[PDB]
């Protein structure tokens, strides 16, 4: 309690900020490109079927 | 010590994410190139192209193939070639302790790869438009073994009184493992993608004898073995690029699965 | 006609519905700002209480 | 596309994450202040005790 | 419609109510400051009294 060498709350805040930033970047990419699935990570089966349909 | 190990594991997982993303981008470009080549092959099949514009389309296809070779050879994550087959099955540490890892695999994308296409069989006896399938012999039985090991047999019955082209369309419609077609002289070209065949393709049925079909080991053709100066070339090219697109999409799906597993693992490690 | 239907399906699977994704982007921006605000309040006071303790 | 991916990885390996480093900076600042306070407390008491005894 | 209702219910259960939690955060900061002040006052007075007696 009232520690110095470790700040667990700051670590959790950093983790959640990183998650928010990652989601923000993904959303920004999806907005700019105009496609929801730009890389296989977004969706595997979705990407496959979309490529076949295109 | 566990915290330091987790730092190392997170760094390694991030490096793997970056390599996966680079390979995914290169594969995306390759599949776009393949789609364009499919469009060109379909265009050349048109029967209004005399000879010269066929040569122009063939030149375009050759340029696209050279681009495919260039992208396969060049993609590198700082000196680490990704799609030339050098990557192999690498390993990435994924945790604090020694023993947890994910084997990252990147199969080559060269146009000479054997997964970039498959086997082709060409009918020996050409048939012109006047000819139709005889009502006497209509059964057409295929027997082969897929790469996964599950043997397959088909017993396609050809509707009587259809010309060779309609027979090709019917055979295409009946099953997906095939891509039948007809060349300039009307010889049926049966194409089987590489993952869809492993062994001797054997044929039977009276119709096969009538058409002169001879199922055998087959002519091995990948994307690099594409020439679109002839109608049959265009059709078997459509089939070849379809199989190649399937292979590329499978590879991209595998890379996406690896990326998702890496993301989940890094979140867990954090 | 078949191309019309195929294009509609491809857009459904691939195209990003701008409303949902812009809502998601605004939510992610809010989350990032909140995380930064908490981190600013977490990196300073919990660590700085000790100097007051001395 | 390759340049975008390479720049992302280069930033991740090289470019600093300001949240972590700002937290580290604040922690180091507080540690320095605590060290100065402890040094001030520890310089005067021991030397002064013996002089008091005399 | 079902997804909208389920999302509303999940928000009621899981999602934090920012007003309540921000008020709680401010109250907790206040309580920590009061505790530190009281601890500082208690650290030196009761013990220093005995030394003053000498």
């Amino acid at each position: 309690t009232i520690n110095v060498n470790t700040n667990v709350s700051a670590m959790t805040a950093q983790r959640y900020l990183t998650k928010a930033t990652g989601e923000l970047n993904t959303s920004m990419e999806r907005l700019s490109s105009g496609n929801r699935i730009n890389s296989a990570k977004d969706d595997a089966a979705g990407l496959q079927i979309s490529n076949r349909l295109t | 010590a566990q915290s330091r190990g987790l730092d190392v594991a997170m760094r390694n997982a991030n490096d793997g994410i970056s390599i996966a993303q680079t390979a995914e981008g290169a594969m995306n470009e390759s599949t776009s190139i393949l789609q364009r080549m499919r469009d060109l092959a379909l265009q050349s099949a048109n029967g209004t192209n005399s000879a010269s514009e066929r040569q122009a389309l063939n030149e375009e296809s050759v340029a696209l193939q050279d681009e495919l070779n260039r992208i396969a050879e060049t993609t590198s994550f700082g000196g680490r070639k990704l799609l030339n087959g050098s990557f192999g099955e690498a390993s990435f540490q994924i945790g604090s302790s020694s023993g947890e890892a994910i084997i990252m695999g990147l199969t080559s994308v060269r146009a000479d790869d054997f997964r970039m296409g498959g086997q082709s069989f060409i009918a020996e006896q050409p048939k012109t438009k006047e000819w139709g399938v005889p009502p006497t012999a209509r059964d057409l039985k295929f027997e082969f073994t897929k790469k996964d090991g599950e043997a397959v047999v088909l017993d396609i019955i050809a509707k009587d009184g259809d010309d060779i082209e309609e027979l090709a369309t019917y055979i295409n419609g009946q099953t997906d493992l095939f891509k039948a077609s007809v060349d300039q002289e009307g010889k049926l070209q049966i194409f089987v993608a590489e993952p869809n065949i492993e062994g001797n393709f054997n044929i039977s049925g009276g119709l096969a004898t009538e058409l002169g079909l001879n199922g055998g080991p087959g002519v091995k053709t990948t994307v690099q073995d594409i020439d679109i100066t002839s109608v049959g070339g265009s059709q078997n090219a459509v089939g070849i690029i379809d199989a190649a697109l399937k292979y590329v999409d499978s590879q991209r799906a595998d890379l996406g699965a690896k990326q998702n597993r890496l993301s989940h693992s890094i979140s867990n490690l954090s | 006609n078949i191309q019309e239907n195929v294009e509609a399906s491809k857009s459904r699977i691939k195209d990003t519905d701008f409303a949902k994704e812009t809502t998601q982007l605004t939510k992610s921006q809010i989350l990032q700002q909140a995380g930064t605000s908490i981190l600013a309040q977490a990196k300073q006071l919990p660590n700085s209480a000790i100097s007051l303790l001395q």
